[PDB]
């Protein structure tokens, strides 16, 4: 039961196509749809296409400039997304229809997500410092700083393992016409620092770049 | 036993809008009626076939009111918001049937026309389309463009091509267009198949259902059936 | 357009249900059927289907959520409010017509107040052989949320460089970010002190002259 997308960011105007993947099997007769969440609310569905006798289905804000496809070999579906407006930025979820029993109901599941970005802003990968400080308590609180980058989104992991605790922020854009930055902590025995390794990992996809270094004591 | 308060069954299996609203879902006996005369088909018009779906809507296991093609999208090159109707008004707006959508031409000039339902799940696939008559050729051109055009419904377990009949019928709720209605049925097998150059009613709404066999307690003039026994005759 | 609109946004302790209503202008129950189906979104992750057609409890979901209401208008109900939910519940598609996303709602859950804990951080080597000078000064795990300043002991207008920026949590209120941001071997001292307030009295975290 699986679903995989994706695309990152677009001069507006030009074209793109989001992919998705399908297994989970009998992708042969299943309807399939999009739905992009737009950023500070989240919207609608923009694609609702059917199995045989191949018929799709729009939204009055879409219908032009969308092409919803799908091969049943390869089994995937695709968004040709033409046309696009600063308007229709988004997260696009690729997601399925549980239909059987009469009627068409509505979807099970749907993948991760892919962002869509519509700018003509240049992709910029985040500057990566870490953050390290004094009164020693039990647990200690350390961090790691992600500076100026565009666009979305991004994963701050800590060397994967210890990722329990460990909240991360939610990007303000410094005025600057992009280039967000968000700030991420850990808090963990005061005993695990000045001996063991604590990394802070992150990954921008769409700048293709995922990095991480060692937050060092001072 | 299902029983409308607001119409006879031309009104609320095409959505007349007096009708919409009905009850609590379907598993049931047979139909009753609130008999409207002057006001039972909105648009004037002839329901053909109307009395062989007057029992097969009688006795009946589920129903499912469904967007065989939606209104929206179905139809890339087709005007598809254009066509509604004093005849069929609602709130003091000009309103048209839901289950329904009236075809008219899109920036004048109507290609042939492709749509089709393919079923799957066995149930029984009530789908129906009206037929619009117009007045005139003015009536005419100015909504399906081919002066000369037609319908033609394919099936397998059914094969109908009509046509339009052209010519001024009294006023009927001011309307000198006349339609017409018919309703076919689509089994687990068969891939139903529409095509027209004009004059078409297209479905929004259809249904599945299943049946078994039944009724019989009706109106005059307008499982449970000997189950085993009852408690009386045969155990005690 | 076929637009359903929720009850808004409001907020319970993680004690018992509330309801979040849908409203949907035409009738999308014929009936047998009905339509709504509720979809949750964790607040900052992807789409869940809970309860679909109004009463149908979606197999995978938690018992706790219910759902019923005739077809002109519905109401989604989680009676033992957990600390897992709290996550901007969706109204859906109503019929099939054009298909259409009510909404949402927040669901806030009240916790006993907490904390700040406040964390302060000086600018890395890194940053500052680049000219950046910023200083980061965490807030986490605290409720409600917060009023933050620092103190440079100096007197500009409020010291500005605007910062903050914050989340919800499944299990408390977290996380207040608030950076100041300068240039080099520049800012002043070494004098920033955040001073957290909250429901508290005070919460002083001095910054290092060393
Ligand atoms: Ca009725």
């Amino acid at each position: 039961k699986l679903q995989q997308s994706g695309g990152g960011v677009v001069q507006p105007g030009g074209s793109l196509r989001l992919s998705c993947a399908a297994s989970g099997f009998t992708f042969s007769d299943y309807d399939m749809s999009w739905i992009r969440q737009a950023p500070g609310k989240g919207l609608e569905w923009v694609s609702g296409i059917l199995g045989g006798s191949e018929r799709s289905y729009y939204r009055d804000s879409v219908k032009g400039r969308f092409t919803i496809s799908r091969d049943n070999s390869r089994k995937t579906l695709y968004l040709q997304m033409n046309s696009l407006r600063a308007e229709d930025t988004a997260v696009y979820y690729c997601a399925r229809h549980g239909s059987p029993g009469y009627t068409l109901y509505a979807w099970d599941y749907w993948g991760q997500g892919t962002m869509v970005t519509v700018s003509s802003a240049s992709t910029k990968g985040p500057s990566v410092f870490p953050l390290a400080p004094s009164t020693s308590g039990a647990t200690a609180a350390l961090g790691c700083l992600v500076k100026d980058y565009f666009p979305e989104p991004v994963t701050v992991s800590w060397n994967s393992g210890a990722l329990t605790s460990s909240v991360h922020t939610f990007p303000a854009v410094l005025q600057s016409s992009g280039l967000y930055s968000l700030s991420s902590v850990v808090t963990v025995p005061s005993s695990s620092l000045g001996t063991q390794t604590y990394i802070c990992n992150v990954n921008h996809k769409p700048s293709n770049t995922k990095v991480d270094k060692k937050s060092c004591a001072a | 036993p299902l029983h409308l308060g607001k119409c006879n069954i031309a009104g609320w299996i095409l959505g007349n809008p007096e009708c919409e609203s009905l009850s609590t879902a379907s598993s049931w006996s047979y139909i009753v009626e609130t008999s409207s005369s002057d006001n039972g088909t909105c648009y004037p018009g002839d329901f053909i076939d109307y009395e062989e779906l007057r029992e097969q809507l009688s006795s009946v296991s589920s129903f499912e009111r469904f967007e065989i093609f939606p209104k929206t999208s179905s139809w890339p090159n087709h005007d598809s918001n254009k066509g509604v109707t004093a005849a069929c008004p609602h709130a003091g707006a000009k309103s048209f049937y839901k289950n329904l959508i009236w075809l008219v031409k899109k920036g004048n000039s109507y290609p042939k026309l492709s749509k089709s339902y393919i079923n799957d799940k066995g149930k029984e696939v009530l789908v129906l389309w009206g037929i619009h008559h117009p007045s005139t050729s003015a009536d005419q051109q100015s909504l399906y463009q081919n002066a000369d055009a037609y319908v033609f419904v394919g099936s397998s377990r059914y094969s109908k091509k009509f046509k339009p009949e052209i010519a001024i019928r009294p006023k009927v709720r001011d309307q000198e267009g006349r339609m017409n209605y018919y309703w076919t049925l689509v089994e687990p097998g068969d891939k139903i198949t529409f095509e027209a150059t004009g004059n078409l009613v297209v479905p929004r709404y259809a249904f599945a259902m299943e049946r078994n066999a039944g009724s019989g307690i009706i109106i005059s003039d307008t499982v449970d059936d000997g189950f085993l026994d009852i408690w009386t005759y045969n155990a005690e | 357009i076929q637009m359903t609109q929720s009850p808004a946004s409001l907020a319970v302790s993680p004690g018992q249900r509330a309801t979040i209503t849908c409203r949907a202008s035409e009738s999308v129950s014929n009936y047998g059927i009905n339509f709504i189906n509720w979809f949750q979104q964790k607040p900052g992750q992807p789409p869940k289907l809970l309860i679909y057609t109004a009463s149908n409890k979606g197999t995978g979901v938690p018992a706790r959520f219910s759902g019923s209401g005739s077809g002109t208008d519905f109401t989604l109900t989680i009676n033992p409010v957990e600390a897992e939910d709290t996550a901007n519940y969706f109204c859906q598609q109503t019929k099939e017509v054009p298909y259409t996303f009510g909404g949402g709602t927040k669901l806030e859950i009240k916790r006993a107040d907490a904390a700040p804990t406040v964390s302060i951080f000086p600018p890395s080597s890194e940053q500052l052989t680049s000219g950046g000078a910023s200083v980061v000064c965490f807030l986490n795990n605290f409720y409600p949320k917060i009023n933050v300043k620092w103190k440079i002991d100096g007197s500009e207008r409020q010291n500005g460089v605007l910062n903050s920026w914050t989340d919800q949590d499944s299990k408390d209120s977290t996380y207040s970010m608030s950076s100041t941001l300068t240039l080099d071997e520049y800012e002043r001292h070494n004098s920033y002190t955040c001073e957290a307030t909250h429901k508290t009295s005070t919460s002083p975290i001095v910054k290092s002259f060393n």
